[PDB]
């Protein structure tokens, strides 16, 4: 029973190699729509195989 | 006269912070010019 | 590399033309362009020797005339409309 | 003063802000 939680404001990337300043610029790229709830693991007594679907985010939380 | 004076006076100080502390009463010189600059963005980005 | 002096140039496959200059302004590793607020690519960083180089537009401006009439003189002066005077 | 913010040119007012 994975439970969520709320993905916040994660997962914005650099896109293109192009440095700006100051600038507002508008992309239309894959990204993480914000807030939406994340599928969420752990190591205990948990890593089945999922979709790639359109391609994937990932992290975790370490010592 | 003395007493106009001041209404004058005073008057004269609220424009001040009238403007001081509010820039969108130059709304009309505001847009002016930034629909100036809006057209050549616009213009420029054609380029792409 | 030549710096302050018209060129095309093409750097990792941009291609553009203007006065390469030194610059302060500083990037992001992995960033490479520069870019300004009309998508102009103005800023790059130099790939084989990383620096911040620039980009300038070269010099454009017009020609215009200052004359008398043809009737009184035939002498004319040239405004040569915001250059720096060099290139003339 | 304060409250006011390939070929494309600005040419100068002939006037200017001493003159005017
Ligand atoms: C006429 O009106 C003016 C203002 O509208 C009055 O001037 C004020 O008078 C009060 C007391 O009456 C003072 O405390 C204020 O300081 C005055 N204003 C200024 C700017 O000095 C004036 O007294 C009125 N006169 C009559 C006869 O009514
Ligand atoms: C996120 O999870 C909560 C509770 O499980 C649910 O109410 C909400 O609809 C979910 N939204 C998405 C986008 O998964
Ligand atoms: C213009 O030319 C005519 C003939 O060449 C001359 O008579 C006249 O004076 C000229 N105009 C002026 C303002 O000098
Ligand atoms: C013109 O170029 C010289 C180059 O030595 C520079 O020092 C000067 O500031 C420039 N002036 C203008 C008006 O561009």
């Amino acid at each position: 029973p994975p439970a969520y939680t709320n993905s916040f404001t994660r997962g914005v990337y650099y896109p293109d190699k192009v440095f700006r300043s100051s600038v507002l610029h508008s992309t239309q790229d894959l990204f993480l729509p914000f807030f939406s709830n994340v599928t969420w693991f752990h190591a205990i007594h948990d890593n089945p195989v999922l979709p790639f679907n359109d391609g994937v985010y990932f992290a975790s939380t370490e010592k | 006269q003395k007493l106009i004076a001041n209404q004058f006076n005073s008057a004269i100080g609220k424009i001040q912070d009238s403007l001081s502390s509010t820039a969108s009463a130059l709304g009309k010189l505001q847009d002016v010019v930034n629909q100036n600059a809006q057209a050549l963005n616009t213009l420029v980005k054609q380029l792409s | 590399l030549v710096k302050n002096k018209c060129v095309n140039f093409n750097f990792n496959g941009l291609t553009g033309t203007g006065v390469l200059t030194e610059s302060n302004k500083k990037f992001l590793p992995f960033q490479q362009f520069g870019r300004d607020i009309a998508d102009t690519t103005d800023a790059v960083r130099d790939p084989q020797t990383l620096e911040i180089l620039d980009i300038t537009p070269c010099s454009f401006g017009g020609v215009s005339v200052i004359t008398p009439g043809t009737n009184t003189s035939n002498q004319v002066a040239v405004l040569y409309q915001d250059v720096n005077c060099t290139e003339v | 003063f304060n409250k006011v913010t390939n070929g494309l040119t600005v040419l100068p007012p002939l006037l200017t802000d001493e003159m005017i």
